């Protein structure tokens, strides 16, 4: 099981950064499974922005809601990640990761993707 | 001539059964669709709510002689058939049994069913029609009876005979 | 599918094998009313349905014939002459969210009971003695399905539990559904009981040399003697010879 | 209340066993469950425990997880070299309803 | 207002009989969870019996087998018949109209006093 | 059936300043709950079910909060006649059931 996220990596300010988790390994059309997002700045701990159920259940990160959006093309096997008004702060690596369930318990972050890091200057 | 239909009525009131040839399969269902005043002429469909119980699907049935026994007696429904290179030719041949269905359904009355290319549809049109090819079908009603039946080194019949035509033959 | 919306099916015209079941899980709760699990795969039926859906935890022992609750008297129930069984395995690693999942609902509001095997989806606003508060809030104005919510902090009484329930018909069954088969290796040569297909009878089985029609399946010869059978596994026609006998 | 604190620095020896400590509160720590990452510089984090007691196919058995009342624990034994890296809480929060994480720790042996 | 007002209150020798009623107003009882509550005095309360709108109700463990809710469609009222009144009965019983997940119990009854001779 | 305690039994605070009430649970209570207010004399009054949800008509000086095992009421600005007895009364196994505390005294001066 593997995702990878890819998109523009620099981006002026003012601008939006979009971003596409492709995965291989599980469909966003079973029970359990969902896809996350998690950044983390550059020297920073980690941070939540979003989560999307396999139910269609598009959690946001309250604080850095009325700024993202996040949706599914399961067909294509692929997520696409949207976030307006980039600023310098958000110069971090921003991961895709998966959530499904266990033997006890939904599992949550049990994989993670590899990064893409996100300069946003000029 | 495409299917026929069966059952106590047309109307959806009873659990009526439908079977339908096709060019890819054979199509039998029974679910109390109640139809229109005339079978429709293909304009794929014409027939009213269901209530299906049984579908079934298997290879198609097809100058040539297409010859059906159609028989529900015990419960079952069942059909014998053969086909036959080439009115009603004077050689013997005996039907096959073709399938025997579980269904239960009290059967009654019967219909045909034809189709068309490019023929309009309504469940209601007089005596006039859509044209269509030159073709004829003729209907016989069985009855219980004592046959003598020969069978043949291979196990097939070759002849029979009516033990209650005339006196030779009784 | 949810408690009051569970998916009706229909499984007949199939050779069933009720021990298939037993490898998948662990069957938290199997009990089988009208027919007993251990003799389920062998006995036949007419047509088995089979409904599935979610709820809570301490609401599993609500399911069962002629028990009445609140998920059993308000949105699902079944008869007191019922024949099936229902089959409950806790599953909240694909149904507890983080949060709280509102997707599984019970009836937690209604005017009477339902009868068995009575499906209902209406989402109206429940009444309020007077014309209610259609569209609205205020004192008791209080809709009539509820969700469950279920998170991983719940406790396990509050936790989801996936269901299948299997109405059976033993009434004027047209035998569809069931497993017998089983058949044992075969002998030949040997004057051996054998009991094809139903046909049973005793003798040494040799190989035939006769051109059985394919829609044929027995052999004859005068006087109604079973002469000959063909394998209902590879379809082979064999020989039937009454095994030696005679004075002495 | 709605951010977990970890002690940046573990400072452990080959052998040893050493725990690690995560404070929360009632809205966070208290009612939900406490997972816990790793993460090496320069990679995305790997998952260590969740559900406070349970490991994901694929980490090793030294590393144990608990939570008690409004704090989090992580106990390493067995201390090797190839562990120096960043360790983190995680949780979810009702009051704030955001995953929650904490600082991390390096744990450099000695 | 809408109400649910209690009678049947008093003393009764011990092994007696007892009935509570309970009459409404602006709000209807047949389609509404019912719930008999009591109190000793000085003492918390504790959750008697319940009516489903449907009809299937409900007793807690203490008072099962002994006491039993019925209502009175017809006129919009409740009933609590009660038996065997031992030395621990005596308290105030309350008629309450419980709604549940969606908003708890609140419309209550006045109460009325159960205690035994002695 | 999950036993609630209520905390304090008493409590004499100045006049105009909050009231703390914890009542704490066994097993889990989530948001399924209510506060009750039982004026010594009469029947006791829904203030704050559920988590933090304020009943009707309730006067806004109260706030309702915890989740699970723990809850609490708090009172903004106690006046002359808020001295009653309280409950937290829960029904998280709502068809048929609840189960009650041991009560709170809560008095002024
Ligand atoms: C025993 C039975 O089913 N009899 C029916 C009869 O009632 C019905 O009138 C007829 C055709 O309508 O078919 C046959
Ligand atoms: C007496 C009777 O059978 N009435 C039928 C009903 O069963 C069926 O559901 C409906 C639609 O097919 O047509 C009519
Ligand atoms: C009447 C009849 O069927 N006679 C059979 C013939 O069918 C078969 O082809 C042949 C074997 O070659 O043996 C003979």
């Amino acid at each position: 099981i593997t995702l990878k996220e890819s998109g523009l990596t620099l981006v002026r300010p003012t601008q939006t950064l979009t971003l596409t988790c492709t995965f291989s390994g599980f469909s966003l059309i079973n029970s359990g499974v969902g896809v996350g997002w998690i950044r983390q700045p550059p020297g920073k701990a980690l941070e939540w922005l979003a989560l999307i159920y396999w139910d269609d259940d598009k959690r946001y990160n309250p604080s850095l809601r009325s700024r993202l959006t996040i949706s599914k093309a399961t067909s294509k096997n692929q997520v696409v990640l949207t976030m307006t008004n980039m600023d310098p702060v958000d110069t971090a690596t921003y991961y895709c990761t998966h959530r499904g369930p266990g033997h006890n318990t939904p599992i949550y972050f049990e994989f993670w993707g590899q990064g893409a890091l996100v300069t946003v200057s000029s | 001539i495409r299917g026929w239909i069966f059952g106590t009525t047309l109307d959806s009131k009873t659990q009526s059964l439908l079977i339908v040839n096709n060019a890819t399969n054979v199509v039998i269902k029974v679910c109390e669709f109640q139809f229109c005043n005339d079978p429709f002429l293909d304009f794929r469909v014409y027939s009213s709510a269901n209530n299906c119980t049984f579908e079934y699907v298997s290879q198609p049935f097809l100058k040539n002689l297409r010859e059906f026994v159609f028989k529900n007696i015990d419960g079952y429904f069942k059909i014998y058939s053969k086909h036959t290179p080439i009115d009603l030719p004077q050689g013997f041949s005996a039907l096959e049994p073709l399938v025997d269905l579980p269904i239960g359904i009290n059967i009654t009355r019967f219909q045909t069913l034809l189709a068309l290319h490019r023929s309009y549809l309504t469940p209601g049109d007089s005596s006039s029609g859509w044209t269509a090819g030159a073709a004829a079908y003729y209907v016989g009603y069985l009855q219980p009876r004592t046959f003598l039946l020969k069978y043949n080194e291979n196990g097939t019949i070759t002849d029979a005979v009516d033990c209650a035509l005339d006196p030779l033959s009784e | 599918a949810s408690v009051y919306a569970w998916n009706r099916k229909r499984i007949s015209n199939c050779v069933a094998d009720y021990s298939v079941l037993y490898n998948f899980a662990p069957f938290f709760a199997f009990k089988c009313y009208g027919v007993s699990p251990t003799k389920l795969n062998d006995l036949c039926f007419t047509n088995v349905y089979a409904d599935s859906f979610v709820i809570r935890g301490n609401e599993v022992s609500q399911i069962a014939p002629g028990q009445t609750g609140n998920i059993a008297d308000y949105n699902y129930k079944l008869p007191d002459d019922f024949t099936g069984c229902v089959i409950a395995w806790n599953s909240n690693k694909l149904d507890s969210k983080v949060g709280g999942n509102y997707n599984y609902r019970y009836r937690l509001f209604r005017k009477s009971n339902l009868k068995p095997f009575e499906r209902d989806i209406s989402t109206e606003i429940y009444q309020a003695g007077n014309k209610p508060c259609n569209g609205v809030a205020g004192v008791n104005c209080y809709f009539p399905l509820q969700s469950y919510g279920f998170r991983p902090t719940y406790g396990v009484g509050h936790q989801p539990y996936r269901v299948v329930v299997l109405s059976f018909e033993l009434l004027h069954a047209p035998a569809t559904v069931c497993g017998p088969k089983k058949s044992t290796n075969l002998v030949k040569n040997k004057c051996v009981n054998f009991n094809f297909n139903g046909l049973t009878g005793t003798g040494v089985l040799t190989e035939s040399n006769k051109k059985f029609l394919p829609f044929q399946q027995f052999g004859r010869d005068i006087a109604d003697t079973t002469d000959a059978v063909r394998d209902p596994q590879t379809l082979e026609i064999l020989d039937i010879t009454p095994c030696s006998f005679g004075g002495v | 209340q709605s951010v977990l604190t970890q002690s940046p620095s573990a400072s452990g020896t080959p052998g040893q066993r050493v725990t690690i400590s995560c404070s929360g509160s009632r809205s966070n720590i208290g009612s939900n469950f406490v997972y816990w990452f790793h993460q090496l510089p320069g990679t995305a984090p790997k998952l260590l425990i969740h559900s406070n007691d349970q490991r994901p196919s694929g980490v090793p058995d030294r590393f144990s997880g608990s939570n008690s009342g409004t704090s989090a624990s992580l106990a390493i034994s067995g201390l090797r070299s190839e562990d120096e890296a960043d360790y983190y809480c995680a949780a979810w929060d009702d009051s704030l309803s955001s995953w929650v994480f904490g600082g991390g720790t390096k744990l450099t042996v000695l | 207002e809408v109400q649910l007002v209690e009678s049947g209150g008093g003393l009764v020798q011990p092994g007696g009989s007892l009935r509570l009623s309970c009459a409404a107003s602006g709000i209807t009882v047949s389609r509404n969870y019912m719930s008999w509550v009591r109190q000793a005095p000085g003492k918390g309360l504790e959750w008697v019996s319940v009516m489903f709108a449907g009809g299937s109700t409900f007793y807690a463990d203490s008072v099962k087998g002994r006491f039993t809710i019925s209502r009175d469609n017809s006129k919009n009222t409740l009933y609590l018949q009660m038996n065997s009144l031992r030395a621990e009965d005596t308290a105030v019983y309350y008629c309450a109209r419980d709604l549940g997940v969606v908003g708890a119990t609140d419309y209550w009854g006045q109460g009325t006093l159960v205690t035994v001779s002695s | 059936e999950r036993v609630m305690t209520q905390s304090p039994a008493t409590l004499s605070v100045s006049p105009g300043e909050r009231a703390t009430l914890s009542c704490r649970a066994s097993e889990s209570v989530s948001s399924d709950l209510a506060w009750y207010q039982q004026k010594p004399g009469q029947a006791p009054r829904l203030l704050i079910y559920g988590a933090s949800t304020r009943a009707t008509g309730i006067p806004a000086r109260f706030s309702g909060s915890g989740s699970g095992t723990e809850f609490t009421l708090t009172i903004s600005s106690l006046q002359s006649e808020d001295s009653a007895v309280y409950y937290c009364q829960q029904y998280n196994n709502w068809p048929p059931g609840y189960t009650f505390g041991q009560g709170t005294k809560l008095e002024i001066k």
